[PDB]
């Protein structure tokens, strides 16, 4: 079993630490696929809804830490956001370890390898959905 | 004559690298990152009355001099008084280092007999400095008890004490025989 | 408020009078000292730390384990046992591994290691479950002397685990002692190690003598009328080392030496028997 | 949407790991591409000439690169479409590089096909994309340069003669920073005031430089070449316009307080003109000490004393910032080894300096602070303050080994007969003629040098000084006495720099210094644009270093403004009027206030807008949407990603 | 102007009074001459807005940018076919561990399509004449015997050339043809055929389509007047062949830092690899020695180099990540590790990596049979003399000025330092300025420094 | 035992100016600015079989270490071979 796992990453930090985690050249799984937006502010529980019935295994968001958002509040609203996923989630029987959220620095690249490899090691775990 | 060919140069024959491997895995890694600035001897109240350098030690360490380290008596003159880990400037456990290159030490056959007749005593009555008949009359005096209430006055504590000194080996390492109870 | 009451060796086993002061004391301050008993050597980390460091852990582990069967912390008036204890004590703790491997060697004991209880000092409990203003309600006889503290080197180093107080210019002792109406008199050194420490005095008494003989000239340079320790390891060191120091130089200093809780007991007007000063080598 | 995709090798970064043949033929064949192509080097000149010539001939409208990261190299493929004719934001790119090349080394299989997955996802959200012109923004041709000392000094100068007006606000009563605090300056031994002030004289005469002293900034908003900055000008209770600086009212005074240019070993009075070459030179009362006795307003002919003036505010608009705001020295009194603040006669390294200066508090006699008289033995310690874990400063502070040195040179020749030692770990004489000084330090002074760092410092009865430190080389322990010591404190940050640099948005280094943009070819930008780093502000240096980091920053700045316009990105909330019901569930969302309400609308404006896109996410009938992000785009991605 | 504080009172301390009467007779001479003067108008001369840069390193591309970007119409000339100077040739860079091509080949692409710029690569300033805003430049284009408008750099020329030549690019340790591109990155990516190695077989001609080989080509001469001139000539890396007892160029397995730099290199002469000269294989261990050609009298090189100790333990670091087994131990009087993040770094180089710092300058490199070599050294922190045996000695070469200096010096009309580099108008407070009007110096022109350092100067 | 109260710690009482004044006054002047960096040890060959060390010869007479120096046997294994002087990067 190898799981389809989709992730959403903020430009300025978390998409920078992934960019940090390839440029240190820190392996990890290569079962996520990264989509870029501006800020965590810009994902929904739509996207990620979308993403796990349209057939993925997991999801994953990144954001700048708290307080170091570029634009300087998004990360506080997705937060909110990714709290009622995990409320939502479970009563369509998808289990809440299998939407991860995260703060990523742009400096911080291994802390990106380290949560996409144990990220992947729950979602295979868990077996399909 | 001045001449030795063996102590005025250093070879590869001389370096044990596994020495400094266990000696980093066993918790004396930050060894490693020692700049040498000597801080930890001018800190140090033994180097000041002995041979005994401990920056030196810790540069031996990392080189890995194993036998200049384990067989040389001035290792034994650090009082743990701690001066110089609290100032090292890169952090290093200078302590845990010594301690740890003396366990080596006393695994090769260096240890002092007074050090023996200390684990002797603790073997025998569980206690490094055993109560005498004086103190023994005094505790009574005061209206303490003749014996404290220690593996002194509880034989199934000493026993206890012993099955640990046996699990660990401590017997064996200082040379104690069970059957006459002598070292 | 109970506490579990580790003695150690040398002040059961050659200063009584310390014990019996210490009991005394806080039997006055309404703190129950429930006896650990079977307790053994610490064991003295000088020896068994240098020699092996996993038997030094175990047997501290098993007198640990003794108090946690009574749910208590243990407090030592000995800066020697409570450095053997307190780091035992963090090094089980944070260490699963280490963790394991001493309870495996403790089960043939039919004990085991669980990191329940917290060691802590005399002086520290004192110091902050006392307080100074309790202590100073109970002296009736303040007292007339000029003492050198002497802090010893495992009370308050390393600090980065204990962080009880800054060891380069403590003040926690100084305050306990001033309480009770002595000076606090600041001598060169005031910070040195006795010399004990480390196996260094059963290894070469020559060397930790001379520990001893700066730390006493220095301490006479500054007038002092005696020695105030939290440390029976140092207060061997100083009683017997005056006497050896004597025999070897000729060499007088007649500083009479104290522990702390002694000299609490001086100022609270307790028994002088009850001291037990017979058993200092010093005349006090 | 006629849809060209260029596969980059980047030499084997890609192509080693990744195959471009499988890769371009998958693009290929994708839905409404109609053309792919791989080249070694897409973002050099000949791959750029190759994408330009395929859009003029095949008639491309949609550019899909897959390279390395965008925030890499997305500017230059914006400008390479542009310059073939197409717009700017009908262009995509795909990770490969970062995002799967470099990371799954060990599966060359998954990483193909994540590269093709990847590419599926630009492709989708390539096709949904459209073209958006960007709106140009009016670059003020205006400065304002943040600290005058010598890096402020010499960027405001710099600034002034290109002809852009320039504002420099200085803290202190008067310009020159630390330098004119110097008495000479390694490792020529050279006056500092001489050289420096001729051009504080330069700045206070400057027809394009407006000098504000004694003030601070409050207050920045805005962006580059549109600043608004609110600076506070505290209250003197001298007239500038009206003070000469005679001195009068600083003879009449009674009070005596601390000079700070002095640094603690310096008196004067509660009015007080911190030193002879100050610009402007003008007195100042410090009402912390005035007891408003109105001599000074009596011996005054000039009618310049006002001892009911008030603070005043100043607004300015600008275009660029430079922050040159400089350092503090280490205070060491936390190193209680050593006894600073304890021991009479333990110094540091900037009270010698004010001490040897001429013009300072003792005229220019290096005397104890014990009892007035020359000391015969002098000890340096290095890198106090600095390269020391134990509290908590990892860095070499750069310029302390010089000045120590250069010190001690001073004092021998001024007291041939002192003893002169320096306790050293490394000697760090890197800069030029800086070994040739320190080998001149032995030669000729006759100087002496220990390596060993000092464990201790013990101040004697007598009030002399034993430095305990094992001799490295001898390899033993070494008790000297001296009847001075001199501690080589380091550099840090100066006092209020956190609140400066959140007033203006930047980010530190891990020293707790300012961050430049790139550490290696932008050492004086900031990622902020239109603002830069001059001097010590960026970090421990010595003064040309700080000079040419000046001439740079203001070279920097000055492109911008030369230019006179700069680019807004259209990514940004526009809202469906005819969808969106005035529910105004997005305007508090918004950090900048960018939505309000018009005719029961919501409506963006473009100017408060940075397109985050939370106002968007937010909206629940999708009345509003995100330019470039829109939500059908990222629909396709994630439809992609899984099929 | 009287002259009575340097000529007469700070000379004359000890006889107050004849400094008194010393001070009078001068200004007595002072206003005798002040009584004929007479008014003298100065002419004004215009200042033409061009700049010529000379170097393309990264401090003549940052110098160059600026200016441009600044609206002024610049010239480069860069006597190497391609710009990039030492940059281009480093793979990563300290404290950082970034790869330097990567940050440059963008900079490189601007210069060569910037409006402004007008790059002369493969040149050379032959003649200086007059003054600010008033320079005429004679340079002279070597002919590359490649069409610069014609040749695209495909590098089929490359391909099927017969002969091969060592690549000034490699250091001496690479090879390329007698037609070849110095580097993929090159700016401009374009062929050079050196007349030295080609034997005119034709074949390069026969296979490149765009016609782009003249062998028939001539040197060009280029007049231009500028305003303004920036050297940002750079250095070269010191030879240690004459540091005898190190056996440079003599034992086969020495090498030197920038030699190790290309190796290391993944588009390097070796794919990255660090291999013994001798044969082939990795090192096992690996010594690296300070201060070689730098503060030694013995030399006539009193001097630091201020970069060598940084990228000596960078490039430890990369041996070691490259190859985790290895054992590498430096050699070192001072650890100069004192710009932002660089105490850190060293710091990292022991805690991370695990390299040896062995404070003593080695006596000796003994070459053995089997082409190890020993170290002989003390360590001087341990007091005793050691003899250690490495497969690989890494020589920390300092910089030194470039071939040629003293030739574009001579021709510009500027003064040099006592190092060698040239000498700035002053030392503290003008940089980047010369007494010479309208000729300023950037990055390693000014003397030994590091990127960031060349940089700001060059912007400055 | 260890204990040795002199031989273990340098204060004022073992420090002769006289002596590196007059030994600076004879010709051997250049020794002030010698910064140890034991190239002279490395290329001692005495120092490889002896306790020699010639570095701290140097380093002592620039202390003024007076009775250390002249009671020291190891002064006399020096065979004035000249290797260290050829190679001093101080020319000492
Ligand atoms: C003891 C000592 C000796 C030295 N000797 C030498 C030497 O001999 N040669 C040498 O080259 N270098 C020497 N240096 C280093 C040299 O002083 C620095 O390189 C130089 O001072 C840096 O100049 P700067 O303008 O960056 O900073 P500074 O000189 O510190 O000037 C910064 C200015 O900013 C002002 N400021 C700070 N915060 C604010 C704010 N919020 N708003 C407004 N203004 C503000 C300050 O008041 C100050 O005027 C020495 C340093 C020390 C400590
Ligand atoms: C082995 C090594 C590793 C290094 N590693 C690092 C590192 O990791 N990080 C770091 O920051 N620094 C590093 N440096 C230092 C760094 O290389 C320099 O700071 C930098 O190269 C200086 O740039 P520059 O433009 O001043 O000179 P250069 O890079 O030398 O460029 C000068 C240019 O001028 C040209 N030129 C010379 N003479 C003439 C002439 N007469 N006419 C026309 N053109 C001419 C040259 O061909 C060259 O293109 C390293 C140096 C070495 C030797
Ligand atoms: S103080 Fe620390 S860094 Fe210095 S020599 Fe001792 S162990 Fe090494
Ligand atoms: S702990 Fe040991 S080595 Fe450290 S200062 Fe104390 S006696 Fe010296
Ligand atoms: S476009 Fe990106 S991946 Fe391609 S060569 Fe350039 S930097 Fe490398
Ligand atoms: S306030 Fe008046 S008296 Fe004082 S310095 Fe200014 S002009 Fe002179
Ligand atoms: S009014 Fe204030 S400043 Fe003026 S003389 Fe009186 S005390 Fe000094
Ligand atoms: S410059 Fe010298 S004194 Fe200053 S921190 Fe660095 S090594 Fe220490
Ligand atoms: S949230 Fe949507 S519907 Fe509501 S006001 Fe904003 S744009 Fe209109
Ligand atoms: S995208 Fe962000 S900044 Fe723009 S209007 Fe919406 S919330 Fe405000
Ligand atoms: S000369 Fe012709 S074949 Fe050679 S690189 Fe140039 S274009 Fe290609
Ligand atoms: S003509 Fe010269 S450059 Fe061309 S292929 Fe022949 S040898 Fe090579
Ligand atoms: S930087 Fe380091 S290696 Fe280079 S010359 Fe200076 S001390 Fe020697
Ligand atoms: S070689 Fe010269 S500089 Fe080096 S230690 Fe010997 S005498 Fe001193
Ligand atoms: S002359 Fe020869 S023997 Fe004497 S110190 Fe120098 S190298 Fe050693
Ligand atoms: S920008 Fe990354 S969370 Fe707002």
């Amino acid at each position: 079993f190898e799981p389809k796992i989709v992730g959403f990453c903020c430009n300025w930090c978390s998409y920078g630490g992934a960019d940090t985690a390839g440029t240190a050249r820190m392996q990890y799984p290569p079962n996520v696929r990264i989509i870029r937006v501006m800020c965590s502010g810009r994902v929904n529980a739509s996207m990620i809804l979308k993403a796990f019935s349209e057939g993925a295994d997991g999801v994953f968001v990144g954001g700048c830490h708290i307080g170091d958002c570029h634009y300087d509040s998004g990360n506080y609203k997705w937060k909110r956001r990714a709290r009622f996923i995990e409320d939502i989630l479970p009563e369509f029987g998808i289990d809440k370890e299998r939407f991860r959220w995260e703060w990523i620095s742009a400096s911080e690249g291994e802390k990106f390898q380290k949560t996409m490899q144990e990220f992947y090691e729950t979602v295979k775990y868990l077996g399909p959905l | 004559t001045l001449l030795q060919r063996e102590e005025n140069i250093i070879r590869k024959g001389n370096i044990d690298k596994e020495f400094s491997e266990k000696i980093k895995a066993a918790g004396g890694d930050s060894l490693e990152y020692c700049f040498q600035c000597g801080t930890c001897t001018g800190s140090c109240p033994s180097g000041r009355r002995t041979p005994y350098r401990v920056r030196q030690i810790i540069r031996k360490a990392n080189v890995g001099l194993k036998d200049e380290i384990i067989s040389d008596p001035t290792l034994w003159m650090c009082t743990t008084c701690y001066s110089c880990q609290e100032r090292c400037p890169r952090k290093v456990k200078i302590v845990d280092v010594v301690k740890l290159a003396r366990n080596e030490a006393a695994k090769a056959g260096f240890m002092a007999p007074a050090h023996k007749a200390v684990g002797s005593f603790v073997i025998k009555t569980g206690h490094g400095v055993p109560i005498n008949d004086a103190t023994m009359e005094l505790r009574k005096a005061v209206g303490l008890g003749e014996l404290p209430p220690t593996t002194h006055q509880f034989p199934e504590a000493l026993e206890e004490v012993q099955k640990i000194i046996k699990a660990t080996g401590f017997d064996q390492l200082i040379g104690y025989n069970w059957e006459t109870g002598e070292l | 408020m109970e506490i579990a009451y580790f003695l150690g060796c040398i002040m059961n086993n050659r200063y009584p009078g310390i014990e019996k002061a210490t009991r005394v004391l806080f039997d006055k301050l309404g703190i129950e000292l429930k006896d650990m008993e079977g307790a053994s050597c610490c064991p003295a980390p000088g020896v068994f730390g240098s020699f092996d460091k996993t038997t030094w852990a175990a047997i501290a582990a098993r007198n640990i384990t003794i108090a946690e069967d009574m749910g208590a912390d243990i407090m030592t008036e000995c800066n020697g046992c409570f450095g053997s204890l307190f780091e035992t004590n963090h090094l089980l703790k944070e260490d699963e591994e280490m963790k394991a491997k001493i309870n495996e060697i403790l089960k043939e004991t039919g004990r085991e290691y669980k990191g329940e209880v917290n060691v802590r000092h005399f002086a520290e409990v004192l110091y902050n479950d006392v307080g100074l203003d309790k202590l100073s309600e109970l002296v009736e006889k303040p007292l007339n002397l000029n003492v050198a503290v002497h802090y010893g080197c495992h009370f308050l180093k390393p600090s980065d685990e204990i962080n009880i107080d800054n060891p380069e210019r403590p003040t926690i002792l100084d305050e306990i002692v001033e309480v009770t109406g002595a000076k606090s008199v600041e001598y060169k050194d005031k910070m040195m190690c006795c010399g004990a420490g480390g196996g260094v005095r059963s290894r070469d008494l020559d060397v930790a003598l001379d520990f001893t003989r700066e730390k006493l000239t220095n301490m006479k340079e500054a007038g002092v009328d005696a020695i105030v320790n939290v440390c029976p390891f140092c207060h061997l060191q100083f009683d017997v080392g005056q006497m050896e120091i004597k025999d070897k130089f000729g060499e007088e200093f007649d500083i009479p030496v104290l522990h702390l809780a002694q000299l609490l007991g001086l100022a609270m007007g307790l028994p002088k028997e009850d001291l037990v000063v017979d058993a200092h080598q010093v005349c006090v | 949407p006629k849809i060209g995709v260029y596969v980059c090798h980047c030499g084997v970064n890609i192509g080693g790991v990744v195959d471009v043949e499988a890769v371009r033929d998958y693009a290929a064949k994708l839905p409404n591409v109609v053309i792919a192509k791989d080249y070694k080097y897409y973002c050099s000149d000949p791959g750029q000439l190759e994408i330009q010539k395929d859009i003029k001939e095949l008639g491309i409208n949609r550019v899909v690169v897959a390279a390395c990261s965008p925030r890499l190299h997305e500017p230059t493929f914006r400008r390479c479409v542009e310059e073939a004719g197409l717009n700017q934001f009908l262009f995509e790119f795909a990770n490969i590089r970062e995002h799967d090349s470099w990371v799954h080394m060990d599966n060359p299989e998954g990483a193909t096909e994540k590269a093709k997955d990847l590419v599926r996802m630009a492709v989708a959200k390539a096709r949904l994309l459209e073209p958006l012109e960007a709106s140009k923004v009016s670059v003020d041709d205006k400065a304002l340069v943040i600290g005058g000392g010598v890096a402020g000094i010499q960027a405001a100068l710099d600034l002034a003669d290109m002809g852009f007006k320039t504002y420099m606000v200085e803290k202190r009563p008067s310009i020159s920073g630390r330098m004119g605090q110097l008495d000479k300056t390694f490792p020529t031994l050279d006056c500092s005031m001489c050289i420096l002030a001729p051009k504080m004289v330069d700045v206070g005469k400057h027809d394009n430089i407006e000098l504000i002293t004694y003030a601070e900034v409050k207050e920045v908003d805005g962006y580059i070449g549109n600043f608004k900055v609110k600076i506070e000008k505290k209250p003197r209770y001298i007239d500038e316009e009206l003070c000469t600086g005679c001195g009068s009212c600083v003879e009449v005074c009674p009070i005596e307080m601390p000079n700070y240019f002095d640094e603690g070993i310096g008196m004067t009075k509660a009015v007080y003109i911190p030193f002879p070459q100050a610009v402007p030179l003008c007195a100042t009362i410090d009402k912390d000490y005035c007891i408003e006795c109105m001599l000074c307003d009596e011996v005054c002919e000039r009618g310049a004393v006002k001892h009911d003036q008030e603070p005043e505010e100043i607004e300015i608009e600008v275009g660029t910032i430079i922050v040159a705001t400089g350092y503090d020295a280490y205070d060491p009194t936390e190193k209680l080894e050593y006894g600073y603040g304890r021991h009479t006669n333990v110094i540091t390294g900037l009270e010698l300096e004010r001490m040897i200066n001429a013009s300072g508090p003792t005229d220019g006699k290096v005397l104890k602070p014990s009892d007035g008289e020359k000391p015969k033995r002098v000890a340096f310690i290095h890198c106090v303050g600095s390269r020391d874990e134990q509290i908590g400063k990892p860095y070499c502070s750069r310029v302390c080994c010089m000045y120590i040195m250069k010190n001690a040179q001073l004092i021998k020749d001024k007291m041939p007969d002192t003893e002169v030692t320096l306790y050293y770990m490394d000697i760090r004489a890197f800069g030029k003629g800086f070994e040739e000084f320190y080998k001149r330090s032995q030669e000729k002074y006759g100087i002496k040098f220990i390596r060993g760092r000092p464990a201790e410092v013990i101040e004697n009865p007598d009030l002399t000084l034993t430095v305990r430190s094992e001799d490295t080389l001898l390899g033993k322990v070494t008790e000297y006495d001296y009847d001075m010591v001199v501690l080589g404190v380091g550099l840090v940050p100066p006092e209020g720099a956190e609140t400066l640099r959140q007033t203006i948005g930047l980010s530190k280094s891990a020293d707790g210094f300012l961050m430049e943009a790139h550490p290696k070819l932008r050492p004086v930008d900031t990622l902020t644009d239109g603002v830069y780093l001059a001097g010590v502000a960026q970090g421990p240096k010595d003064i040309p270093d700080a000079v040419a980091q000046a001439s740079g920053a203001a070279a920097r700045a000055a492109i911008p403004m030369v230019k006179g316009e700069v680019e807004i990105e259209p990514i940004i909330a526009v809202t469906d009027s005819d969808v969106c019901g005035g529910c105004e569930v997005c305007i508090e969302l918004c950090p900048f206030g960018a939505i309000s309400i018009e005719e029961g609308h919501a409506n963006v404006n473009v100017a408060l807008c940075k397109g985050c896109g939370t106002c968007v996410a937010a909206c629940p009938s999708g009345a509003m949407d995100q330019q470039h992000f829109k939500t059908e785009q990222i629909m396709a991605q994630i439809e992609a990603a899984l099929n």
